């Protein structure tokens, strides 16, 4: 992606996390596991269904043909009810294809920046308490059991108790 | 102790394009085009089509013999007139502006036929012997139209001028219909309507009429040199219709009363099946049953349909790029 | 010490809407859509526009007595036809191609009122008994058409043959009015024009016009069992009238000189009032003043308005997202 | 925003800076005060004024629609003229309404992409010297008056100076 | 010991325009419009167009005598009307339905001339008389037109009723011609065709006609007072024409054998030359060579050309922005 | 750009790499040079090959006009006709302009975030093995020839050998 992060530093993705899209493994004595930060991910899951339907509704209008027929000496109105109905059948193909293309590429760049941004929120909490390996994967330095990672993912982890 | 940040993954395989890529694999997709139809024609607002058969909308209309089946009263959400039906107008001749008339009846919901002129309102003339070879019914090889009667001088004297009347006091528009014959020499015309120069008039508040025959030769079709010249006209709730001819009508018989829709309205050339079902999408090609936004069956279509397209898919990306390992 | 960075924030509550997010609130947005109109027809290029009132563009054209307010030359940046309009075509008949008509007094912007075939072109015949108890003045119960003459055989004599001619060696187009009158019997027929075949024919460098009487019955409209067929057309600048007629003519007796604006002209059927202001944009809705880009009142304009478009607002965002705290 | 900033690790918005867009909140001895980044402020005024303007000038044609009256024997032409103005009418409601949708999302991202690129400005420029606290704020090590301040806001901050 | 990240640049002075900015210079760009063309007619699928030269369209078809140059078989991929071609219609008179037969034209690929009714086909007339100073060859001052024959009485007797026939057995369609002539009084009239009411009459399959003379005094055009209505029509495979007529018949002589494209066709009216050369794409205001998606030449084109755009310049950004220093 | 990448941090481009879009000038014992990543580079180039043919593709069809002469009564019909191809006309304009100045800008911050993205992977390698000037330039504290260049630049760099 063009943040970085999906298919990047993050070289790739965990089929284990079934329940959200951008979350967390994390590794301690208690034993290891997977979840998922549920607020970034329902604030893209509302984004994105708001997107579709915004795009499903900006797109419920139908240009409608007719089955008039017209005679030997009414060649030029005929062609005239054809050429209409075949540009306007151009315009709109060309806008739905368009539409998509560009929408699916935005959305991909979508996901791509919310995973870097919850990278970022992550490595803004721990500075020094951690050693940043580079691909997303945090080592303490000092320990961690379960109410210190759930800190961490409540975003209310206490980075001056850990310093020393 | 660590902890690591990422990405979902799963077996999907859905592949979608962007401007940059084609190609690419995601999660979670939605298609919005729907390219499923089911080959049938159904009934639409729970109200049946009108299936003309072996008859086409002239024929019908008309009141072509072979087109007894249609005869009376009829309702309908949509037409479909038969490829290769054979009963329309069996007597040569052009019906008057046909492409609107078919316009006007497709924009239409019922008729109710009904006697707007017995017999009886010609007077002095022979109207029980309106027959031809050209115009067969299923039981007899001599006959004519349902709608019209073919009015010829009494067996011996010559043609008076005739006159009828029809005051529409009701609160619906009549469609109905008339013509003039064309005979192909003057002994035929003689034969039929006798000698002096005939004409065919007929007047309504916002509508007159006035025409002569155009004797000639004419190639033979259906094995008559002669031609009729069909017309037709709705006469509006407040007007009357007075009829006046001196020779040569095809006087008007049997009219429909007529009630528009307002809504669109579609008339469909297709051999499809008709079956008792129900739909609220129903396009030339078939019925789409769909919550999608697009469809690439039909351009042509009545009731509530997805707007047509020519694509044959437009996938739209909801989730991200799927890379498992 | 310490610094520390940040973005403005303020006051305002205006929301506006994103692909992503609806309802979100920004510092400054734009209004593109203008949805405010004052309802009144206004001048246009200092022009103003023409209130036909009691009067229909057939009833002022062809010179209804009661349309007398608005003899003589016009000019007009549009035109006002009023939806209730008394004052039309009296004495019933169709003006042949009357929407063309329509259209092309509509791609126009003045006009000059003209006698182009004073009552002495036609020899012979009666010029002034041409009235009708249909076709009322407000000041008497039988007139005509006040460009129009209704030519009638001299109080004993037959129906001579008269001619006219025009050559319009002006530099200006000549729209012009005739028509064929439609008795209702023979009798009627023989006391206004006698007996023997009667003919209208009109020719110019570029048109041809014959046609004969359609005598018959019609239902009474305006207390006139008769009709009349009026047609219309333009004599251009070095093209020369020829008229010939023997009987039943509607002659044409004033005409008007047009003046063709190139531009798009509009008439509307409307109510509103006019009244002595300014504008430069003119909806059959009313009047926009604006700078923005679209507009949801009217797709019918005269003048420069905004792309007409059927959203509610468009409004844009050119600030940031709004947190106060 | 997709780059964190607006409404993410810096969570709120500035009331009391009124004369820019994005800008400083400085804190020593001679006292407080707001000030905005005038550079990358007019930046973004001149591109969205453009972007504007160019919405505005491609929008500049009209679809006229005509008052054309058509007879009883003329229904198809007439359904025709109203299947065309209709048609035409829908595509350009539609072409409005996306474009004001997808424009209005742009724009926003690129409010926080400049907010995010000015915080990168200065912690690429203070390194060492100061104290990233996460929330677009930093606190120093050494002291800095107002030709301090001044210096990092004209972009020319001397970090050897300041290292010891 | 140290290593720098960095971006492209060159001397390229190539700019674009974006939405927030307007003149940037970028280091690899492509122009999608092309505004260039060849002020030039050539062949289209190796095929050459048809120059009417000093000759319009109906006096071509017609068989203008001065337009014999173009007489006999033509193939063109499209055709190309000269400005200010004056060998049009000679003899004064209306061409019915002109348009929708340049529509129809258009719509071609190719005429074969062929004698459809021979001047015996014509019983008791004189069909050896027929000309005009209206419609002169280049080698006399008074001739007539190519595909018709004007059939006057014999230098004695009246005009008795003449037969024609034509079956098309054939399996393409024919294109031809007839006219009716409108003398300006009652003496030509009898000079030409006898006394009697008169009558021209034709029958086909699927059309008939029939027309009396519409005898009036018109201004001098070219030298006559007289005029000509003329009609066209197509005979089917199949279908046969009888032509029945008792006076006034401007009679068909000569008809097309012509061959429907099922593709485009373009009438082209310009004054640019038509060369011997070749293209893929051929504009009204030239050809276009050319591999790009847009140009802003013309709408007007047949075979294979680019999206016609008001737009001057579209240049598309591909590389980045350029920064040199 | 609005990943301040191009014109911005790093302030301006070299005329000396002729090889490629994004790339390196390294400098040490055996001399300085210029030489383009590949990689980065081909997946611009494809990615936006693709979007120019995709492009040309969807704007494939063309609306015609026709040379179809109208009568003097045949006002309304020419006028309709008249008026439906320059609608067409204005649409097709408006689509063509609109989607070039739009897909301009986004293919300007494509680049940005290609030239930001190797950036930072390269930052993510070399992380106390060398000083960040800011500018997109690092200084190393080891020594460094052509074989430890050449694994920087194919992406294996061994940081745990020079970090001592
Ligand atoms: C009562 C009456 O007039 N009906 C006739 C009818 C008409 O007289 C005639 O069609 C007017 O045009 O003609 C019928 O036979 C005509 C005749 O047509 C020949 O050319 C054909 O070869 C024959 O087979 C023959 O039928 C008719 O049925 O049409 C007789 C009818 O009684
Ligand atoms: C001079 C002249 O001919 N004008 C007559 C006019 C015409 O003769 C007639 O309209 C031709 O169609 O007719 C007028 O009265 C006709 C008559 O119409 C009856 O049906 C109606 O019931 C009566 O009220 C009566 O008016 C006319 O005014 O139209 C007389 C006029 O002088
Ligand atoms: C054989 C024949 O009839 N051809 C005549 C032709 C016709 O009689 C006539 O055009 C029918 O309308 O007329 C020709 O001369 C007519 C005449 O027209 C005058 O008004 C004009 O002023 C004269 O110059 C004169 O030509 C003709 O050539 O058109 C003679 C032709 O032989
Ligand atoms: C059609 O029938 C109605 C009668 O049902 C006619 O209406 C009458 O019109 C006259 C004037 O012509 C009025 O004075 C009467 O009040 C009406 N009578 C009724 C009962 O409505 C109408 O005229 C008829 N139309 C024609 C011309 O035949
Ligand atoms: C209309 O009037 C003008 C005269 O004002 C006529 O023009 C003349 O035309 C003749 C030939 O017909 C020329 O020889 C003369 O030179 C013209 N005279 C002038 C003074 O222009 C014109 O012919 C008239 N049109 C008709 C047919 O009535
Ligand atoms: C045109 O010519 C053909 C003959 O070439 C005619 O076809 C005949 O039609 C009759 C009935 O009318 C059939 O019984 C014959 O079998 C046909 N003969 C042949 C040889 O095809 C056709 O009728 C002619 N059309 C007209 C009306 O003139
Ligand atoms: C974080 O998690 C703990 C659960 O151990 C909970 O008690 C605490 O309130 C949470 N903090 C916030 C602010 O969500
Ligand atoms: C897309 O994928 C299909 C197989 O799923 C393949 O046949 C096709 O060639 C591919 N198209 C392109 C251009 O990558
Ligand atoms: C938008 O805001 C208005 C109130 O300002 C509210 O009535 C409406 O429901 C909101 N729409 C949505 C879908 O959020
Ligand atoms: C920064 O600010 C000081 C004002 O104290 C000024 O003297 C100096 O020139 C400025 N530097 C630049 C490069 O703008
Ligand atoms: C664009 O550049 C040209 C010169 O190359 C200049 O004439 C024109 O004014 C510029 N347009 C704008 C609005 O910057
Ligand atoms: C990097 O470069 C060296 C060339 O010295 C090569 O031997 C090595 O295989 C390369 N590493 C990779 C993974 O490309």
């Amino acid at each position: 992606g063009i943040f970085g992060a999906i298919a990047g530093f993050i070289e790739g993705g965990w089929t284990g996390m079934i329940d959200g899209w951008y979350g967390y493994h994390h590794e301690n004595s208690q034993g290891s596991g997977y979840a998922a930060d549920r607020e970034s991910t329902q604030k893209a899951i509302d984004g994105i269904t708001n997107k579709v339907n915004s795009i499903i509704n900006k797109m419920n209008t139908q240009f409608e043909a007719v089955d008039h027929e017209f005679s030997n000496l009414e060649r030029r109105i005929g062609n005239l009810n054809k050429r209409m109905e075949d540009g306007f059948l151009d315009v709109w193909t060309y806008n739905a294809e368009l539409l998509v293309l560009l929408e699916n590429e935005r959305t991909l760049d979508l996901h791509d920046a919310n995973v870097k941004n919850l990278y970022e929120k992550v490595k803004s909490q721990l500075r020094d308490n951690a050693n940043d390996l580079g691909n997303g994967c945090f080592e303490f330095w000092h320990k961690c059991d379960n109410e210190c990672m759930e800190s961490v993912k409540n975003g209310t982890y206490d980075y001056p108790k850990y310093q020393k | 102790d660590k902890i690591c940040i990422g990405y979902h993954a799963n077996n999907s395989t859905t592949q979608v394009d962007t401007l940059l890529e084609k190609n690419v694999t995601v999660t979670h997709s939605v298609e919005l085009l729907e390219n499923q139809k089911e080959k049938r024609f159904c009934k639409i607002m729970n109200k049946a089509p009108l299936d003309l058969k072996d008859c086409t909308i002239e024929g019908w209309i008309l009141g072509n013999p072979k087109c007894d089946l249609l005869l009376g009263d009829q309702s309908w959400s949509y037409i479909v007139e038969r490829p290769n039906a054979q009963n329309g107008i069996c007597y040569p001749g052009v019906l008057n502006e046909l492409e609107e008339l078919k316009a006007f009846i497709g924009s239409g919901e019922r008729v109710e036929r009904f006697e707007m002129f017995p017999k009886s309102t010609w007077a002095g003339v022979d109207t029980s012997r309106g027959v031809t070879n050209a115009c067969p019914s299923y039981t007899l090889d001599s006959s004519f139209y349902r709608n019209l009667v073919w009015l010829v001088k009494t067996d011996s004297a010559t043609y008076p001028v005739i006159k009828g009347t029809y005051n529409n006091t009701g609160t619906q528009p009549i469609l109905y219909f008339w013509g003039v014959h064309h005979p192909p020499d003057t002994t035929v015309q003689d034969n039929l309507y006798g000698s002096g120069d005939k004409y065919v008039r007929m007047g309504t508040e916002s509508m007159n009429f006035a025409k002569s025959p155009e004797i000639a030769a004419r190639p033979a079709v259906n094995g008559q040199r002669s031609r009729i010249d069909y017309y037709w006209s709705v006469l509006r709730p407040g007007e009357t219709l007075n009829v006046e001819s001196n020779g040569n009508l095809i006087a008007p018989w049997y009219a429909y009363k007529f009630v528009s829709t307002n809504k669109k309205g579609a008339v469909f050339k297709s051999d499809l099946p008709i079956e008792n079902c129900d739909a609220t999408c129903q396009t030339i090609a078939g019925v789409l049953k769909t919550n999608k936004t697009f469809q690439n069956v039909s351009p042509l279509w009545i009731g509530e349909c997805p707007k047509y397209v020519k694509s044959e898919s437009l996938r739209l990306a909801t989730g991200l790029r799927n890379v498992p390992q």
